[PDB]
Formats: structure tokens, C-alpha cells, sequence
């Protein structure tokens, strides 16, 4: 499936990602509102992808239009992007299983991660800015990008855009965000500590959340959720839980009506008694 | 003996450094330090204890208790 | 052994007589070798120790930490079952593993009622337990206040020091129980 | 004296190695070194604790403390 | 040897102050005191545990164990 | 003093046992071994941390920490 | 050096209590006592974890690493 992200205004670009999510998810029977869900990832074939075409940077022209993210479905990474003026897709190392057919592809030795890509990048999620002026200059970079690996400008385009894509696209809390800077006034989005959080801990909010029942809390890590409109605020689309495990089998434990992850619990009731632990250096 | 099985209804730090633990209607305290932790985070949890003791009055000892998930 | 150690620490009377009558040891030890007499006595079942020892339970038998019935009543508050184990021989000064008199357990858990019996019945006011700590000690950390006044009373050492030197004094004031000093002072 | 019961407002670790919770607006430290991953636990989880000490102003020390689920 | 791999069936304190879990069937003991609370944490989540010990029949003790991510 | 207020950014312990966090972009160390478990727990569980010092210059020891849910 | 930087794969609790976690495909140890239930919460929870020693072969002993949220 091909579908288009139209960065025109706030309302084309919700638009396009609520398409998304509503044709490759569905909503949680116990998280939706509306038509406002945190929706799981219907199940697909590993490699199953689907294409997304930048629009509207400049708002509403056909400018800037070559540029294609290939997304993988079932985790919503970003596997690669097409150039598709060149009909050359530059796939990530770690998505040798993901084939756009009718390309040339380029295998790079750049893998999707961004551990690596803010490396390669010299740019932290956290603080990194976003504007429509910077995702042109993203775009016009990877259009002029060419090779196997990635360069700096390069990978600073692809974290721009995965934040506004994938990551919009699995948290309306970074949908939110960032749709300010496609306003008139073109602010600029900065990437919060706890956007990047939330972005770090998709997997576990992914596992814990269908499990939610109404409980007046949700804790997951370092995230917490008080009511639903801080969960649909938050997140739309988790993965199919049915990286959602990271040991264990015990998604939650409902302590004090407040969900936990287990594993967050486990991590702090895994201490010995104080004065042991500190006198037994 | 199984002294109480149940859920923690509350527990409590003693100025003594022991650690009192109510289940089944019945209060049950430890001096065991490590059982502190372990006692609080199965009352946390909501694990099922056991407490075992030679003894089994309400306001009685015990080291010995174990912890189920169910 | 297990079904007149779990009848004992349920309190219930006519199970108890019912086993016993089966033949049933009533000196039958679990696991870390609590006796239906330690677990009568934690749970303050007065008939429950009375049947027990009048079939001839071991009124000083003591547990792998060398806690004994009184003890455990002692730990546990239970005046009328301390008053009837001192009436059936059970010793007042009988020291745990750790050195841990009735009386220091009593003063660590606030009971001025079994503390009172136990000062009336010939308990050493001022032991020490291993670390040096005298009931005084226990009772000033813990912040209770009313054994604190108890002991004191009856001619407790405020000057005695623990293996590390320290006060009862010393200890009130490292547990920020402001009371407890101001009553120390 | 039950000095405070509620939940944990904030807990801090102080220079010297005491630690302090506020609890229902009052605040009250202990210098018992066992209680502080346990009311770090209690405040994470929302447990309602009870300060329990022979002074209850704020300010003063506590090494008594039940902890509640709801 | 690995004597047990799965998830704690429950856990106990000893009177002895040794732990004990109970994994695929079989109960094991340790006398490290630092395992108790990492035992009774992989508990709570299920996590899958590989006790190591010289003798593998219920019962034994181990001074080793793994904790995976199974 | 209140020399960082915010969520724990990474923590680590050092070779010369001590043990960074980082907070609201500047790195404070403490060696009060306390203070490890509390501090990583705040980190792990997203608690604002509140690094209280006489001594707020980056680098530098602290033994002084609120702890706040948010 | 940075020997290896990843979510902590396996724990380890060795016989000779040291603690042992597999980063990266490869095992360290640590005998800082600290570190053990810090390190088991950064396997609980995935934090990637950073070990840091003087030899990064597998089998190396470490006593720095970082804890961070990714
Ligand atoms: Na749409
Ligand atoms: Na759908
Ligand atoms: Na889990
Ligand atoms: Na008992
Ligand atoms: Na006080």
C-alpha cells in the first residue's frame, strides 16, 4: 500500500496520518474514543511495508515531490527511503528482508537505528528541531544523497522524518507536537526529552496497553498516563503484542488501581534491605 | 505451621527494625531485614504469603514465608 | 506434626483436643522447629496454651533461632499467655542466638503491659544483647515512648553504651524521635 | 501517634543519610536506612503510609511507618 | 549443571535465612543473600530463570543462577 | 540548594565508585551507595529528581536529592 | 574502553558471587556489589547498558557502566 503524508497544513498532515493508522490498525476495544483510538498494528508478514510519499512541504505545491519512505508495517520503522526520481531505494542494512518491487535498490551499510543515525547525524533526537524549512532541507538532502552509506545530512533528513512520520504516526503526542510547525507562523517543533521517552518505550507501552482495563493510571518505565485522555493524547498505534516482551512473561500488575508494566515494578522491588546493600561494599 | 496465607492488608516498619505484616486478619512480625523488601513488594504485587512459624499468634515472629504470584 | 501446629495457630480448641486424643506429639515441631506452644503463644490463645501444657507440651522449647513460647508472646503482646508460661515454669531470661531477652523484644515492640510483667517477674532490666543494645536501647530506637518511661522507671542505665559507643541518647536522636531525647535528657 | 497518613508528596535523601517524606503536608524524616527504598517504593506506587512517632511536628523523626494499598 | 530452567513457581524465606524457589517442578535453595531479591523480582515478572547447581533433584542448593530474557 | 530539577537523563557508576546521573543536561556524582538504588529507581520510573547541594558546580559530589513522581 | 554497549541479554549470579551480564554477545563480570540488582533492573526494564573496562574480550570483569534509557 502507498499512502502520502501532506505536510500542507495541520489539518492535511492529521489527515494522512490518521488514514494510516486507520487502514493498518485496529483500535484497542478499551482505549478508543471516537474515531480516536491507540490502535495495534493489524498483523503482517515480516517485510510486509508500506510506502509513504512526502507532500506539502511547500504547502500544497507538487514540489518536493520525489521523496518515498518505505515503512515497514509491523513495527512502523523506517527501512529505507525512495528517491523516486531515480526509482532508487536506499534501504537500511537491518532491512535486507524488505523489497520494493520496480526500484533499484542500494543495500547500505547504514543501519536504521538511532543509535547509529544520530551518530552518523552529529544530532540528538533529544533538543533536535523541526521545521518545515528544515524537512525541505531534509528532503532536497536525501534527494541529493547517493551511495551505500549514509552521510551526516543525510541522516539528519532521515531522524527529521522518521520523527514526523513513524514516530507521529505511533504517538499523537509527537503529532500534536510537532504540527505547530506547519502552521502559517512556521514555528519550530523541538523534539522534548520526553517525546524521545516515548518514542524509547513504544514496545513497552505497546504491551501493556491492551491490557488496560480503566485503571486510573498506566506506568510504563518512565511514562505514565493518569486518565485515557492522557493515553489517547499520547499514543495512537502500538504493535501487535499477540520488541514487546524484554524478559518475562507478566505484561502488568495492577497496583493501587494504576497498571504497571511488571518489569518497571520488578526493576525497583528487586532491592535487598538498605543497610545490607550499602555496608556490604 | 501455615500461620496465615492470604494477601498483605498492610505492613509496617517497627521502630525495633522488625517488620509487621497483617494477612488473614492476623498481625505477624519479623526481625529478618531482607524480609522487609521482599514481604513489601509481594504486598505490592498482591502475591498470595504464607507465613510459617513454629508459632502461629496474631503478634507472633516468623522468618519463614513464602511468596506466590497466586 | 503440621495438623496440631496449624489447629494451635487457629485458635482452634476442640481440634487441638481432637488430635491430641488421636495422638498427635504435642511437642510436634515444623520446619525451623516452631512447636504448637510457640504458635498458641504468637497468636495469644490462652486455652490453647493452657490444653497444650496440661497434655505436656515443652514450655521452654526453643525454635533453630532459640526464641521460646515466651518470646513469642512477648513479641506479641499477649500479657495474659506470658503470665501463664512464668506460672508454668517458662524463663524470663531465656536468650536467643542473638542474646535477645523476652524484655528486649517486648521494649522493641512497644508493649508496656508484658513489659511491666516481665520487670515484675524477675527479667534482667538492663541485659545486653550481643551488639551491646539493652532494652533501653531498643526502646529509645523504635520511638515508644511510654516503655521508654517504664524502663527509666525501674532503674534502667541511661549511660550504657552499645558496641559503637552510643546512648540510648545517642540512638533517640539518629531515629529523629525529638520525644523520646527530650524524655532521655 | 499516628502522625500523618496519606500518600507521599515528595521523599528526599539528605546529607546525612536520613530521608524525608512529606505526608499529608507535614514533613518527617527517619534515620533508618531500611525505610528508604521501602517509602521510595510506597510513594512510586501511591501506598498510603502512616507516620507514626511519639512527635508528630513537622520536622521531627519517625522509624515507625505502615504502609497501606488503597 | 543446569538442574532447572522455567519460571519461579513460588518463592520461600527460610527460617535459616537461605531462599528458596521452586522452578520446573523441583525446589531449590541459596544461602546468597543478594539472590533474594532478584529471585523474588524475576518471580513477579515471569521471568524465566536457569538454577545452576551441583546436584539437580528438588531440594538443593544453588549459589548460581541465571536470568534470562526467555 | 536546587542545582538540577528534572528526570534522571542516564546514570553511571565508575570505577572510582562513584555514581553519575545526569539531570537537566549536567552530570552530579554521589558515593552514598544509598543512593544508587533510589536514584536508578528514580530513573527508571521517570521521578523528577530535585540534586540539592551547597555545591551546585557540574561535576561535583551531592548527597542531597528530592524525589517527586510529577 | 567502551567494551559494549546493549540491552543486557542474560544475568548472571556467579558462585564465586560476582555478577555476570551478557552485553553485546558477550559476558562481563563484576564483583562490585552494587551493581547487582542496578544491573538486573537495566535487563528488567532494557536499558542499554554500557560497560566499560580495561580488556573487552568476553570473560572481562568490569566495575563502570552506564545506565542509560535507550
Ligand atoms: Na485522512
Ligand atoms: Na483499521
Ligand atoms: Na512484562
Ligand atoms: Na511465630
Ligand atoms: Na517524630
Amino acid at each position: 500500500r502507498e499512502f502520502t503524508i501532506d505536510f500542507s497544513t495541520q489539518q492535511s498532515y492529521v489527515s494522512s496520518l490518521n488514514s494510516i493508522r486507520t487502514e493498518i490498525s485496529t483500535p484497542l476495544e478499551h482505549i478508543s474514543q471516537g474515531t480516536t483510538s491507540v490502535s495495534v498494528i493489524n498483523h503482517t508478514p515480516p517485510g510486509s511495508y508500506f510506502a509513504v510519499d512526502i507532500r506539502g512541504l511547500d504547502v500544497y505545491q507538487a514540489r518536493f515531490d520525489h521523496l518515498r519512505l518505505i515503512i515497514e508495517q509491523n513495527n512502523l520503522y523506517v527501512a529505507g527511503f525512495v528517491n523516486t526520481a531515480t526509482n532508487t531505494f536506499y534501504r537500511f542494512s537491518d532491512f535486507t528482508h524488505i523489497s520494493v518491487p520496480g526500484v533499484t535498490t542500494v543495500s547500505m551499510t547504514t543501519d536504521s537505528s538511532y543509535t547509529t543515525l544520530q551518530r552518523v547525524a552529529a544530532l540528538e533526537r533529544s533538543g533536535m528541531q523541526i521545521s518545515r524549512h528544515s524537512l525541505v532541507s531534509s528532503y532536497l538532502a536525501l534527494m541529493e544523497f547517493s551511495g551505500n552509506t549514509m552521510t551526516r545530512d543525510a541522516s539528519r533528513a532521515v531522524l527529521r522524518f522518521v520523527t514526523v512520520t513513524a514516530e507521529a504516526l505511533r504517538f499523537r503526542q509527537i503529532q500534536r507536537e510537532f504540527r505547530q510547525a506547519l502552521s502559517e507562523t512556521a514555528p519550530v517543533y523541538t523534539m522534548t526529552p520526553g517525546d524521545v521517552d516515548l518514542t524509547l518505550n513504544w514496545g513497552r507501552i505497546s504491551n501493556v496497553l491492551p491490557e488496560y482495563r480503566g485503571e486510573d493510571g498506566v506506568r510504563v518505565g518512565r511514562i505514565s498516563f493518569n486518565n485515557i485522555s492522557a493515553i489517547l493524547g499520547t499514543v495512537a498505534v502500538i504493535l501487535n503484542c499477540h520488541e514487546c516482551q524484554i524478559t518475562g512473561d507478566r505484561p502488568v500488575i495492577k497496583i493501587n488501581n494504576t497498571l504497571w508494566e511488571s518489569n518497571t515494578a520488578a526493576a525497583f522491588l528487586n532491592r535487598k534491605s538498605q543497610f545490607l546493600y550499602t555496608t556490604g561494599k | 505451621a501455615d500461620c496465615a496465607k492470604g494477601k498483605i492488608e498492610f505492613s509496617k516498619y517497627n521502630e525495633d527494625d522488625t517488620f509487621t505484616v497483617k494477612v488473614d486478619g492476623k498481625e505477624y512480625w519479623t526481625s529478618r531485614w531482607n524480609l522487609q523488601p521482599l514481604l513489601q513488594s509481594a504486598q505490592l504485587t498482591g502475591m498470595t504469603v504464607t507465613i510459617k512459624s513454629s508459632t502461629c499468634e496474631s503478634g507472633s515472629g516468623f522468618a519463614e514465608v513464602q511468596f506466590n504470584n497466586d | 506434626g503440621k495438623k496440631l501446629l496449624e489447629a494451635a495457630r487457629a485458635g482452634q480448641d476442640d481440634e487441638v483436643r481432637i488430635l491430641m486424643a488421636n495422638g498427635a506429639d504435642v511437642n510436634a515441631c515444623d520446619s525451623n522447629g516452631r512447636t504448637p506452644l510457640h504458635l498458641a503463644a504468637v497468636r495469644g490463645h490462652l486455652e490453647i496454651v493452657e490444653v497444650l501444657l496440661k497434655n505436656g507440651a515443652d514450655v521452654n522449647a526453643w525454635d533453630v533461632i532459640g526464641k521460646t513460647p515466651l518470646h513469642l508472646a512477648a513479641d506479641g503482646g499477649h500479657l495474659e499467655i506470658v503470665e501463664v508460661l512464668l506460672k508454668n515454669g517458662a524463663d524470663v531470661n531465656a536468650w536467643d542466638l542473638i542474646g535477645r531477652t523476652p524484655l528486649h523484644l517486648a521494649a522493641l515492640d512497644g508493649h508496656l503491659e508484658i513489659v511491666e510483667v516481665l520487670l515484675e517477674h524477675g527479667a534482667d532490666v538492663n541485659a545486653y544483647d550481643r551488639p551491646g543494645h539493652t532494652p533501653l536501647h531498643l526502646a529509645a530506637r523504635r520511638g515508644h515512648l511510654e516503655i521508654v518511661e517504664v524502663l527509666l522507671k525501674y532503674g534502667a542505665d541511661v549511660n550504657a553504651q552499645d558496641k559503637f559507643g552510643k546512648t540510648a541518647f545517642d540512638i533517640s536522636i539518629d531515629n529523629g524521635n525529638e520525644d523520646l531525647a527530650e524524655i532521655l535528657q
